[PDB]
């Protein structure tokens, strides 16, 4: 995300210095073990290398900043995302019924910069109608929205 | 429900957002505008759902016009009235201007894609 302030910017790199103490621009997993030991953690060698993995973006078995970036604010996204959701449903939900329509998806959605159309709509409902009612209430739009 | 003693207050604050008379501000900096305002006129945080239904239009760059703001921020108040309407004339007689979007707009596209990207984990998860 680039919704992130700069006061937020500098907060992230607060701690990616932490880290990179060699100032070199990356975390090894080397620097990322010595920062958890001083903290009172003991993870292994393998255990750190996912750790770098799971955040490296482009293999090369570091983390610079922008990619810890990516990583913080997929974090931030993620303790809303509960709520994001809701406030999602009720954009589609604009009679206030609690049930989303297929007139109420067409009404909100976009894609390649254009409408969907009936059948795009018609599915969207079919796929995510557990009860069969042709609509989608909370729940089911919860299913089909988490992970 | 409303004065100069109040006009002043928007005016000013206003300047500390665009003191260059840009006559226009970010849309990001809205929330911190509403905020920056005082009573009545004023819509404390969390106000983003608030702002977004308002519904204001954006040019380029997603900038907002001063009074497209002063509009919708005066109606939030004395509400869809006839008072209202007189008032919308008076200060609006107190440039390059082309509104491309509005945040109503905005927040469609954002749910889509939202939607759309959610989808697509789940479009290929369900193909084993
Ligand atoms: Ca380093
Ligand atoms: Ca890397
Ligand atoms: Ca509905
Ligand atoms: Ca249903």
């Amino acid at each position: 995300a680039d919704q992130l302030t700069e006061e937020q910017i500098a907060e992230f790199k607060e701690a990616f210095s932490l880290f990179d103490k060699d100032g070199d621009g990356t975390i090894t997993t080397k620097e990322l073990g010595t920062v958890m030991r001083s903290l009172g953690q003991n993870p292994t060698e393998a255990e750190l290398q996912d750790m770098i993995n799971e955040v490296d973006a482009d293999g090369n078995g570091t983390i610079d900043f922008p990619e810890f970036l990516t990583m913080m604010a997929r974090k931030m996204k993620d303790t809303d995302s509960e709520e994001e959701i809701r406030e999602a449903f009720r954009v589609f939900d604009k009679d206030g019924n609690g049930y989303i329509s297929a007139a109420e998806l067409r009404h909100v959605m976009t894609n390649l910069g254009e409408k969907l159309t009936d059948e795009e709509v018609d599915e969207m409902i079919r796929e995510a109608d557990i009860d069969g009612d042709g609509q989608v209430n909370y729940e089911e739009f919860v299913q089909m929205m988490t992970a | 429900a409303l004065s100069e003693d109040d006009f002043d207050m928007f005016y000013e604050i206003w300047e500390k957002f665009d003191p260059e008379a840009t006559q226009f501000i970010e849309y990001s900096v809205l929330s911190d505008f509403a905020d920056a305002l005082s009573e009545p006129l004023r819509i404390a945080k969390p106000n983003q759902i608030s702002l977004i239904n308002m519904d204001l239009p954006m040019v380029s760059g997603d900038r907002i016009h001063c009074m497209d703001i002063l509009f919708a921020f005066t109606k939030r108040v004395l509400g869809e009235s006839g008072e209202m309407d007189a008032l919308k004339i008076q200060m609006e007689e107190k440039i390059s201007y082309e509104p491309i979007t509005t945040t109503l707009r905005r927040k469609h596209e954002e749910v889509s894609a939202m939607v759309i990207q959610r989808a697509f984990r789940r479009h290929l998860l369900q193909r084993s």
